[PDB]
């Protein structure tokens, strides 16, 4: 029980034979190479571990997730909105939205980052920038699966950066065929967005319905999302 | 979003 | 109608209130952020000032502009190049590329340009065509892609006929997968020798929103060999 | 290419 990864293929165990608790531990070892990584969120599994230990590996069970629709937005926001002080961008800067990401309370160390990047320049990971004027102060990014995307972290530098960095993606996300977010793990700031739990089962199976949708062809070429006053 | 947790 | 720039804003007045003479000044100052500056060649203006004078933005009218196809490529270069000596590359020494530009010394590229330009190569923007002699760079150019177009910075030559090649394969590369436009800014002497020619900069504008929005293949900007004899 | 010039 509880694989250890060969560094020869790209193969992954069932999902369902994860760990109860730690809720998902599923495997370790491989490494954060394009096809593996790649190949991980397509059966639903995702690498999670912190400075020092080897590669660990996830799938838990319930998975947290989050329907663009659903997304809560408080009254106070919609006022702060109307008239944000915000310009929101996709793809601008992939790097500095993963380096502040990778700066806040850690787990997203020199080499995840390397991983993820190299994602971003074959096209599967994304960001949205929110900016304040000339300086980036907020943003987000993940890796787009069909019509599925799965939310790896967002970081905020001014108040409210990150939710409007959420805010205009789902729009723009809903707007193309966008159907789900996942989140892989409820916690406090992704509950109270509006994020919920659904069984493992359940999240695989949008996750194979999901992964064959397919957005507009230019839906992730950089552009600007949404300009403010 | 894991990395927030 | 000069607008004079500050850091409260990343955004630009209208390339339309741009001078007659000199031709297209448009503002001056700001900085050479990402963001300005991704923002600046969405809206088709750019920046080109000597050592020692402020930040000067521009959008010239006409345009100067070079179609892939019609890149002019004389009988003796095929020739040469049916048996060319050297070997082209992309991404590879951004680094170096610009270097050799900056250096060229004919040097409106001060540091704090290359330091600009290399943060957007980072940034996955400012792309490099390396030309090989062996082992040593002779040659090359870069440029931002905006999409399915392609705005020339500039190209340096240390070997005879390393630019055209580099020019002459990024232009095969280029149209073989979805490639449209070059823009040169400004017509000159060497632009103009390949096949650069002027247009309104009312279709500049409009070629370029209209291909910022298109796509070549999503590994198309992947630092690889493009030409080995 | 406006370097060039």
């Amino acid at each position: 029980r509880l694989v250890q990864l060969s560094r020869h293929s790209i193969a992954f165990p069932s999902p369902e034979g994860a760990l109860r608790e730690p809720n998902g531990l599923l495997a370790l070892g491989g490494d954060l190479s394009p096809a593996r990584l790649l190949m991980a969120y397509q059966r639903g599994i995702f690498p999670w571990f912190s400075p020092g230990d080897p590669i660990l590996w996830w799938s838990p069970d319930p998975r947290a997730v989050l329907w663009p629709e659903s997304l809560h937005i408080s009254r106070s926001m919609k006022r702060f909105h109307k008239r944000s002080p915000y310009r929101v961008t996709m793809n601008y800067a992939f790097g500095q939205v993963i380096e502040g990401c990778a700066s806040d309370r850690t787990w997203i160390t020199r080499g995840v980052v390397e991983a993820y990047h190299r994602l971003h320049e074959l096209g599967h990971a994304h960001s949205i920038e929110v900016w304040r004027e000339d300086e980036l102060v907020g943003g987000m990014y993940g890796v787009a699966q069909g019509t599925l995307f799965c939310g790896e972290s967002m970081f905020s530098r001014m108040e409210n950066a990150s939710k409007t960095a959420l805010l205009v993606f789902c729009e723009e996300f809903i707007g193309h065929g966008g159907k789900l977010i996942d989140c892989q793990v409820l916690n406090d700031h992704t509950a109270s967005l509006g994020a919920c739990e659904i069984p493992r089962r359940d999240y695989l199976n949008y996750l194979n319905q999901m992964r064959l949708g397919r957005l507009p062809n230019n839906f992730w070429v950089p552009r600007c999302l949404f300009s403010p006053q | 979003f894991r990395y927030l947790g």
